[PDB]
């Protein structure tokens, strides 16, 4: 016969491996495919759907797991209170985990690009208020007061007609890629942290209710990407699934 | 030639594969093309507004 | 673009408080093509007689209210001509204008998000422990227009975060903005055609993400009605009337 | 001649109206140089997200950007790249003394949501067209490897499942078999997409037949027989007992991924294989929880 010499990798299964395998049934026709709405190409197409960003991860209460969903804003003292903060590490445990985002970066090492966090508020037509969600990039420790905290990249937000408002968090990293930041040696992939403050206040007249809630929404722009497929950091199964 | 019976075959995306059988099913995964349609799941509105526009007219 | 008009069939309703329209997956409601179908039979394409405006059970907003869910071609599988084709005829195809609405006033708030799931299948809570293998009964899985509430929203009684809900065709009621959400669905199924009866092709999820409040003095009955067109309706398969 | 409503109607269009069109992005978009804007009438930043749609606002308009030319692959990130990699979805026990297959033979029903991990990605989406890459990687339960033939036939829906080590059914006149020793490297084939739909269910919300649907038929719900594939059967080929203890692992690879409708990811863990049924007592958060809303 033809002269050959196996190399190493001989008779391995690679699992990732992309090869060509005996087909089990001859002239066998699938059947045809119909046409099938929201059809999906490829997942960045889902890492740009905005899903509840659960700020508010503070209720572990059988009864109160639907109010991690959205976070309080209410009538104040006037001193430019802080009102919610985060990380805003998308692949990082807190509340980007209950995104569709966060979901997808579990199944990848890397990512980059911007994100976008858009924050509606709920509250009722007659209460007004202006906050200030500011953006701290790496290195810049969760600023003590909003003095400090509008020093980084922010947005003013005025409660209007327009019920929500998007901040943007820039991609503002040294390194082309970030790979999941977690405590210790890898918080060197931090992104930085979100605050929210009161610009002015939340002002009601009689009658209207003197706490609102928000919900934020969170999602990846156009420049977003992700590389290295892995394994979720969580395997949904404890014994064998009967 | 060959059997065209991929679950693939008559797809608007163009594949390049390896294949050493009749039955394409067999062939590998190959590559693929990069189209990409976000407004599908992000922006399925009626009636599409401009981003420096106030949603609510 | 806050006002808006939908027509169709001999019902028409009205809205000043909108916020655009949805279009489930880009994609508007169409008739099954000749290369798609597999049924032989002429099909019967009824029309305005069943693709209208069909206003269901209306539910009561409380401040302590989990949220509801309304199967799809089930909720109108007994009312009229629609549901009489639904259940002459075995195999049956269609898509679906959804008007969810709720009016409060300037000084009430909260909000509700409506979303379309699409083959909504509901789990149990299997004995609380987690042993015991059961099953949700026929009056929870396919609910009927009175629809059906949910027992654990967070996990949308199946196991599944509602916090991603939002990457399906879905609006939100907030009552300081608009007082109703209009989502248009078109046929989603692995087939062209299926049967009406024992098929739920997908589910509308009504669930309270930011609670209802007010002042007292302030009319305390919030209301959310259900009004649901059907388009491009197709049957096929034609017998006598079954009902399950 | 003819009326009218009926020259003007549109009933019968089959052609899908759709709004949106799928675009090449072979990379990450770039970032264009923006500078400041101070303008009323102008505002990117609010939205309404009641509408049902994403924040459409960009980098540019929020803050002075420069100009960045991203040439980083969204390859990896298809369907293929996804779902193209083998993962655990069957395993088979044929010990010798036991009550778990213990004639030499075994009948696994094909079904791949008995394992957490490769269950949970194909869950992300409701529907999913695919031909396979199955292997099977066989030893005793010490992970030794020794000198046995078996047998692997592919029983479809219909066709005779085999009763005993020597059943009449492992003559394979028709069904597709693999003879192969452990001491041969893994036994690895395709398949195609074998479904009387034009796609896989992952969820399927309805009954598979008509009727009264009683408690004790409730086992049904959810049940969908375009998912039903068939039996995977295996025995030591022979009419004797084997002198040891073997395991079969069944590993999946996809190839030729379509899939539809995306959905919200498994949030609890799961304890059967026909159902999303979930631990009422045990309703864990989505993630992680912390003290206090002000505090990292
Ligand atoms: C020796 C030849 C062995 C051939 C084995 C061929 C196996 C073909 C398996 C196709 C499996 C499709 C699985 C798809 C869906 C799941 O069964 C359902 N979701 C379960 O509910
Ligand atoms: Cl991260
Ligand atoms: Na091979
Ligand atoms: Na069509
Ligand atoms: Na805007
Ligand atoms: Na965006
Ligand atoms: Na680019
Ligand atoms: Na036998």
């Amino acid at each position: 016969g033809f002269p050959t010499e196996p190399k190493p990798g001989t008779n391995q299964f690679l699992t990732t491996d992309d090869g060509v395998s005996a087909p089990i049934l001859p002239n066998f026709h699938p059947t045809p495919c119909i046409h099938i709405p929201g059809e999906v190409r490829n997942l960045l197409e889902l890492c740009q759907v905005e899903t509840i960003l659960e700020v508010n991860n503070v209720p572990t209460n059988a009864t109160s797991l639907m109010e991690r969903l959205r976070f309080p804003v209410s009538a104040q003292a006037g001193k430019g209170e802080l009102c919610a903060v985060f990380r805003a590490d998308p692949g990082r445990d807190g509340p980007w985990q209950s995104t569709m985002l966060g979901q997808l970066c579990g199944y990848y090492t890397q990512w980059s690009g911007s994100l976008e966090v858009t924050f509606m508020f709920t509250g009722s037509f007659m209460a007004t208020g202006k906050m200030l969600i500011a953006y701290t990039p790496p290195g810049g420790p969760l600023p003590k007061d909003r003095a400090t905290a509008m020093l980084g990249t922010h947005v003013i937000w005025d409660f209007g007609l327009q019920s929500s408002v998007t901040l943007v968090i820039p991609w503002i990293s040294n390194t082309h890629y970030r790979a999941h930041a977690r405590d210790g040696v890898f918080d060197y992939y931090t992104t930085g942290l979100v605050s929210i403050w009161y610009q002015t206040n939340y002002v009601v007249p009689i009658g209207a209710p003197n706490t609102a809630y928000i919900i934020a929404l969170a999602a990846a722009q156009k420049n977003f990407t992700m590389k290295l497929c892995k394994d979720t950091s969580h395997i949904l199964q404890t014994a064998s699934i009967q | 030639h060959e059997n065209s019976n991929s679950a693939t075959e008559g797809s608007t995306i163009n594949y390049t594969t390896i294949n050493y059988y009749k039955d394409s099913y067999a062939a590998t995964a190959g590559k693929q093309s990069l189209k990409q349609d976000p407004d599908k799941f992000a922006n399925p509105v009626k009636d599409i507004f401009t981003e420096m526009a106030a949603p609510l007219k | 673009d806050r006002v808006a008009q939908l027509t169709i069939g001999n019902s028409t309703i009205t809205t000043q408080e909108a916020a655009n329209i949805i279009v489930g997956y880009g994609e508007w409601p169409s008739y099954c093509s000749d290369d798609d179908a597999t049924a032989v039979d002429k099909p019967t394409r009824p029309d305005v007689s069943v693709n209208r405006f069909y206003t269901l059970d209306t539910k009561l907003w409380e401040k302590s209210s989990k949220g509801w869910y309304w199967k799809f071609p089930d909720v109108l599988t007994e009312t009229g001509v629609f549901g009489q084709n639904a259940q002459f005829h075995y195999l049956y195809r269609s898509g679906f204008c959804i008007h969810v609405q709720c009016n409060a006033s300037k000084f009430h708030q909260g909000a509700l998000l409506v979303a379309i799931l699409p083959e909504y299948v509901i789990g149990t809570v299997a004995g609380g422990t987690g042993t015991e293998d059961s099953h949700p009964p026929y009056k929870q899985t396919q609910p009927g227009a009175d629809g059906f509430e949910l027992q654990h929203p967070y996990v949308l009684d199946a196991g599944i975060p509602i916090s991603q809900l939002t990457v399906c065709p879905h609006q939100w009621i907030n009552l300081r903005t608009n007082n109703c959400a209009t989502i248009i669905v078109p046929y989603m199924n692995t087939l062209p055609f299926d049967s009406a009866l024992n098929h739920c092709n997908f589910g509308l999820l009504v669930v309270p993400i930011s609670p209802l409040d007010f002042d007292q003095g302030a009319t305390p009955v919030i209301p959310i009605t259900i009004t649901l067109a059907p388009m491009c309706s197709e049957f096929a398969g034609l017998r006598q009337a079954v009902t399950q | 001649d003819r009326v009218a409503d009926v020259i003007e109607s549109s009933i019968g269009d089959s052609v899908s109206r759709a709004l949106t069109q799928a675009l090449p992005a072979p990379t990450g978009q770039n970032t264009q140089v923006s500078s400041h804007r101070l303008d009323t009438g102008e505002v990117p930043a609010l939205q309404a997200a009641e509408i049902g749609a994403s924040s459409n606002t960009s980098d540019e308009s929020m803050i002075e950007t420069r100009c960045v030319l991203n040439s980083h692959s969204t390859a990896e990130t298809t369907l293929d790249s996804f779902f193209s990699r083998a993962g655990l979805v069957g395993e088979i026990d044929l010990p010798l003394e036991g009550t778990t297959n213990p004639n030499g033979y075994a009948n696994w029903d094909i079904d791949i949501t008995g394992y957490a991990q490769m269950r949970r990605k194909v869950e992300l989406f409701t529907y999913m067209r695919f031909d396979a890459e199955f292997t099977f990687v066989a030893c005793t339960p010490t992970g030794q490897v020794v000198p046995q033939l078996l047998q692997y036939m592919f029983v479809p829906p219909g066709a005779p499942k085999p009763e005993s080590r020597e059943s009449l059914a492992w003559q394979t006149a028709t069904n597709p078999s693999v003879f192969v020793k452990l001491t041969d490297p893994p036994a690895q084939v395709s398949v195609p997409f074998m479904s009387p739909a034009s796609a896989y269910q992952w969820f399927y919300d309805g009954y598979p037949t008509f009727g009264e649907h009683k408690q004790e038929k409730d086992l049904e719900y959810g049940a969908c027989p375009n998912n039903m594939m068939g039996t995977f059967s295996v025995r030591n080929v022979g009419s004797s007992k084997s002198k040891y203890p073997l395991v079969v692992r069944i590993y999946m690879r996809m190839k030729h991924v379509r899939a539809w409708i995306p959905r919200p990811m498994r949030n609890q863990n799961y304890l059967f294989k026909a159902n999303p049924n979930y631990a009422g007592n045990s309703i864990k958060p989505t993630g992680t929880s912390r003290t206090a809303i002000t505090t990292l």
